[PDB]
This record gives structure tokens, C-alpha cells and sequence, in this order.
């Protein structure tokens, strides 16, 4: 049954066209990375709840970024999402990056 | 004498001086790569990446972070603490209007 | 006499989709005015980034694709689901009927 | 026969057209747009005034005034998020104190 | 007098506990009413030259609603029912 | 009204106002100034105060990115 | 092979400024990318709102008033001065050039 | 026929206004574009440039470099009441934040 009758665009159920499909890499921003970029940012010390806390806020900055982007990707029918898709999407979010295109 | 022992705060100082000097990303660069890819399953499936469009995102998360870190800070000492805290994130982000 | 511009507004519109919705419920004229601001508002955010689109994708013409690009973009989760599904519609209809 | 007839809709198909043309968005507007972005208003629209009416309902009122429109949107976690950024004239805010600023019990 | 030339000082001490009130604040410091008055001033100094450069721009010498509601979208705070 | 008229006469004399431009201008200064209460509070509440202070004001409007 | 696709881009027009303002100092090709990001963006931004200024005036035409106010709207105090001080010369000087 | 020179050289301008003209026209800003407009928009985006690429030079020439990069661009502007405005809400690539640490932060002498 499933749920949705019509999931061809989607193109989800892929597998074996070469390795790929992904892990769980949150953990790779590590304590030492979020201490690092809370170095630059003036702080001198750090509760221990930071840094999952971090990783949390992390992951719905990229959700949001990304999510923008790939609209952009899939509304030029591209299968790759470029830098300015990326720049696109942050213009969007009002987080304007200079120095990758536009 | 003993073995040096610098007291806790110094080195922390020290680390600030250092990367608020310098301009180089510092998540290290595969772990973001794969942690991009790995949320951008959710949104589609076998996406390429231009490298540019992840340096592009890598660039944009963490001057995201240093600036929530530099607001968090401010609410830490607002609060007459030097520990910075989630309940610090947490009101940075609703401020900001992030979050409600 | 006869001037005050002829100034357009959305509001026999709103009149029209409010006696659908709830047909003995009736609308002050400063909430009027807040739903003319509203449909303007979105008007212009949606159109805003139809244009984008078709400008970053060196087109021409703003067709129904921009708009639902549009219309994912600007809105939230569950309303871009049914703004979507209504503007779909609203389109397979209006082509069936010629 | 009328544009917005034939689409289904309360919203003027013709009027959204011209405002694309004349509004500077793009050199030309395909026919679907216009019939697509007015039936987006009117979704909206009529969610807005589906809520707007049962507020003033529950006020024992006829008429929708800025308050039972801006109690439809600010309880609404979507239209909320959609209109985070604009003032509702007259509106108010939502009846709302910090637990810590209430007396213990 | 000084609060004809002060007009700042008619913004009263009752109308910002009110605004106060509004914004779910129960107890207030003496020193909120200036600082209020010195954040008002700031607010309505950046809308108000906004809305007269659009006053200037048609070549008009009153400000109208749209000049105000074409100001304060420019300065991120959209405002509905003016003529939006 | 006073208040923004005069304001007004720094940046050009002899200025008349539609009643709703003036209308226009308190609607959107209290409504600005209602929500700074809201987030001024929260930051005195972070404090673990219950009295609002001018720097809970300035917090709120740096955090907002209204002040450096 | 094909030569690679025309890319338009500022980085001439910025080396000529920098020569006329740093005649011994140079440019990285990132800097030269913030340059233009910056170029592409506050065009963006003055015409935007010039688009807007002749549109609530129901004027078909951006003129050089469009630009100037824009500018005046867009440009912090002392360099939204020069700025207009630098068009209206070069404008004027343009004009009496034909 | 010809002995054509620019639109630039005619406004004393660096910056190019047919290509800017060019812009205003395919960018949907508005039905025309009268002749003063890209000039005036073109001598704009050559002061501001001017302006960044000044402060920049002297951030350059202060690290005993030649060449500007994005750290000097963003030193200058950061550094600069009115440009630091004009870019609020802009992130420059590989810039890096001010060297700014809280005084409370620091140990007592
Ligand atoms: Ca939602
Ligand atoms: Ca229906
Ligand atoms: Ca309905
Ligand atoms: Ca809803
Ligand atoms: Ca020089
Ligand atoms: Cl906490
Ligand atoms: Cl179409
Ligand atoms: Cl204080
Ligand atoms: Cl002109
Ligand atoms: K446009």
C-alpha cells in the first residue's frame, strides 16, 4: 500500500548505481570544531549541553539552506546543485554571501 | 617547580585570540561534506555537489555560528555568567526571531 | 466633482470568498483594508521571486512553474502543500474548460 | 464565460495578469500564472477569513475587525510564520504573561 | 516652553507603562521612560526621513500614508491597513 | 502628532500630514515598541530579574541587529 | 575543443579603481569575487528601488532622479554625499559631452 | 562616421555605462531607462568601490601585503561606521570576525 500512488519524480527506492545512500555524520561536527568556532566568537567558557545543542541548530540552518537550494536545482532541472543555487538561497534566508557568484 | 599548568581561562584566551585572527574554516571539511549530502537525501536522492556549492554552504554555516556565538555570549554576561549555555542559544535565537 | 482617482482594491473579492466561507459574517472597513494589504503583500513576494527565478534560469516568461516555485519557497510547510494543490487545480481546470 | 469562471475562482484572473505584464517581473506572462497566483490569493484569503470568522463568532460578533484577524493569524503556527514580519493595524498582540511574573500556587 | 521644543517629554510615563503593560512587562526600572524616548525618537527619526524622501521624490509637500507604509517596508516593519 | 511633526522639520519646513500618515506612523511606532517590551522583559527574565532596565533595551536591540 | 562560455564580471573596471586609488597593491581572485558580489548586489539594491520609486510615482522610466533618490534612501549619511556628488559630476559632465 | 568613444570616457567614468545601461534595460526594472540613469548608477558603484578598495589598501599595506584579500576587505568594512551599515547582512567569504574580546572576559591584572 504504502501511502502515495504517484512517486516517480520523487526517484526515491535507488540503490547499487555505485556505492552512496549516506550515514550519520552529525557527530563528525565534533566538540573541538564547535569549541573552535565558539573561540571566534569571543566565548571563553562552555557548558557540555553546547554542543549538542549546537549540532541541533546546525542541522535546521542546513535544512533550511539546503532545502532552498535543491528548490532552485530541481526548478532548473539540474541533478547537481551548484554554488548558486546555494548564494540564491541564502539571499533568500537574508544571509547574503559574497565571493561564490552573483 | 612542578610541570607548567596554565590556570583554566588562559589557554581558552589564548585559542580566541588565534582563530578570531585567522580566517580558515574550522569544521573539518569531509565530515561537512557528508553531512550536507546526508540532509540533502531528505529534500531528493543522487544529488551531485559543485565543491563550490559546498565550500559556498560550509562558508555560510560557520559565519552563522561565530555570529549565534558572539549573541549567546552577550546573553551569558547578561546574565552575570562567563558560561556560555543553551538557555543563552536559546534566547539569541528567539530574539533574533529565528525561533518563536 | 467625480474624482477620488477610481482607486482598484481587492475588496469585492474578499466580500466574494468570505459569504462562501461564512455567509452571514460581514467585515469592518480597517479589516478590509488589513486583507487589501495581505493579498497585495503576497502579490508582490511571490511575483518577486517568480521574476528571480525565470531571471537566474534566463527566461523569458514567468509561466504556472515559476509561481509554484515561487509558492514553495515563500510559504510554510503545510499552506505551500494546499497553495500548490489549489493553484494545480485552478490551472487543469481553467485549460479543460478551453 | 469569465477567466476566473472557467478556473473555478472568486479572484480576477484578468486583473493578476495585468498586474504581472505591467508590474516589471518579466518580458512575458504564460496564461497558466496568473489563473495559478489567484487561486493562491483566494486559498489564503479564504483560510484567513474561515479563521477570522469563527473569532469573531466566538465574540458574539457579525463583523471580522483587525482583532479577530489578527487572533486567526497569531495562533495560526503557519500564517503566523508567513506574516512574522507585518503589523495588523489595530490588531494587539495575544493575551500572553511569563510564568515567573505570576503569583505561586 | 521646553516640551513644545521637547516633544519627546509628551510621550508621558503613563503611555510607556501602558505599551509596557502591552508587552507583558509587570515591573519597570525609573530609568526605562528616557531610554523608551531616546529608542522612539531613533524609530520614527528613520521612518519619517524615508517617508519624506518619497515626499520629495513626487514633488509634494504633504506626506501621505503610502510615503509612511512605503517607508516602513523598507525598513523591515510591513504594516497592513494604510494602504498596503 | 506634535512629536512627529517636529521630527519631521529636520529633514524639510513647512510639511503637511494626511491624519492617516499620522495614523499610519503611531500604529507601527507602538506596535514596534510593544514587541521590544516583549523581548526587553525576556532578557530582564534571563537576568532572573522581573523589573525591565535600560540594558535589557540595549541587548534586545543589539541581539535584533537595530544597534552595533 | 569550444572556448569556454563568455562570464562577464567587474574585475577590469575594479583593477582600474584599485590603480587610480593603490597603484602598488594588487588583488587576490577571492577578493576580486567579494568585489563583485558587492558591484552585483548594490546595483541590485539601487535599482530595486528605483524600480519601486518610478512605480508608486506611475512613471514608465528610471531618469537620474530615480537613481539619486535611491541612493539617498540606500547609502548611509557621508557616503550617500559623495556618492550623489559623484553622479550629478558625472552626469552633468556626460550632458555638456553629448 | 565614428571616432567613436565610450559613454564612460564622455562621464570621466572607469565604470562602464553602456554596460551598466545594458543591465537596467534586461534586469525588469521598468519599460525604460532614460540616458542619465546608468551614468549616474555607474559613477555610484565606481565611488563605493573606490571607497572599499581605499580602506582595504590600507588594511593591506598594514599586514605588509601587496595584494588585498577577502581578510582586508572585511577588516575595512567592519572597521568603517557607514560601510559596516551598507553591509549588515552580507557574509564576506574566508573574512573572519574583528579581533573583539569582552572586558569581563579578561583575568584581573
Ligand atoms: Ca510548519
Ligand atoms: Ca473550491
Ligand atoms: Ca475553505
Ligand atoms: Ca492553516
Ligand atoms: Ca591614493
Ligand atoms: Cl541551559
Ligand atoms: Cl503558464
Ligand atoms: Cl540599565
Ligand atoms: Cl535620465
Ligand atoms: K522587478
Amino acid at each position: 500500500s504504502g501511502r502515495g500512488k504517484g512517486g516517480k519524480g520523487l526517484g526515491k527506492g535507488g540503490a547499487k548505481r555505485h556505492r552512496k545512500v549516506l550515514r550519520d555524520n552529525i557527530q563528525g561536527i565534533t566538540k573541538p570544531a564547535i569549541r573552535r568556532l565558539a573561540r571566534r566568537g569571543g566565548v571563553k567558557r562552555i557548558s557540555g549541553l553546547i554542543y549538542e545543542e549546537t549540532r541541533g541548530v546546525l542541522k535546521v540552518f542546513l535544512e533550511n539552506v539546503i532545502r532552498d537550494a535543491v528548490t532552485y536545482t530541481e526548478h532548473a532541472k539540474r541533478k547537481t546543485v551548484t554554488a548558486m543555487d546555494v548564494v540564491y538561497a541564502l539571499k533568500r534566508q537574508g544571509r547574503t554571501l559574497y565571493g561564490f557568484g552573483g | 617547580k612542578k610541570p607548567h599548568r596554565y590556570r583554566p581561562g588562559t589557554v581558552a584566551l589564548r585559542e580566541i585570540r588565534r582563530y578570531q585572527k585567522s580566517t580558515e574554516l574550522l569544521i573539518r571539511k569531509l565530515p561537512f561534506q557528508r553531512l550536507v549530502r546526508e540532509i540533502a537525501q531528505d529534500f531528493k536522492t543522487d544529488l551531485r555537489f559543485q565543491s563550490s556549492a559546498v565550500m559556498a554552504l560550509q562558508e555560510a554555516c560557520e559565519a552563522y555560528l561565530v555570529g549565534l556565538f558572539e549573541d549567546t555570549n552577550l546573553c551569558a554576561i547578561h546574565a552575570k555568567r562567563v558560561t556560555i549555555m543553551p538557555k543563552d542559544i536559546q534566547l539569541a535565537r528567539r530574539i533574533r526571531g529565528e525561533r518563536a | 466633482k467625480r474624482k477620488r482617482s477610481r482607486k482598484e482594491s481587492y475588496s469585492i473579492y474578499v466580500y466574494k470568498v468570505l459569504k462562501q466561507v461564512h455567509p452571514d459574517t460581514g467585515i469592518s472597513s480597517k479589516a478590509m483594508g488589513i486583507m487589501n494589504s495581505f493579498v497585495n503583500d503576497i502579490f508582490e513576494r511571490i511575483a518577486g521571486e517568480a521574476s528571480r527565478l525565470a531571471h537566474y534560469n534566463k527566461r523569458s516568461t514567468i509561466t504556472s512553474r515559476e509561481i509554484q516555485t515561487a509558492v514553495r519557497l515563500l510559504l510554510p510547510g503545510e499552506l505551500a502543500k494546499h497553495a500548490v494543490s489549489e493553484g494545480t487545480k485552478a490551472v487543469t481546470k481553467y485549460t479543460s474548460a478551453k | 464565460k469569465t477567466r476566473s469562471s472557467r478556473a473555478g475562482l472568486q479572484f480576477p484572473v484578468g486583473r493578476v495578469h495585468r498586474l504581472l505584464r505591467k508590474g516589471n517581473y518579466s518580458e512575458r506572462v504564460g496564461a497558466g500564472a496568473p489563473v495559478y497566483l489567484a487561486a493562491v490569493l483566494e486559498y489564503l484569503t479564504a483560510e484567513i477569513l474561515e479563521l477570522a470568522g469563527n473569532a469573531a463568532r466566538d465574540n458574539k460578533k457579525t463583523r471580522i475587525i483587525p482583532r479577530h484577524l489578527q487572533l486567526a493569524i497569531r495562533n495560526d503556527e503557519e500564517l503566523n510564520k508567513l506574516l512574522g514580519r507585518v503589523t495588523i493595524a489595530q490588531g494587539g498582540v495575544l493575551p500572553n504573561i511569563q510564568a515567573v511574573l505570576l503569583p505561586k500556587k
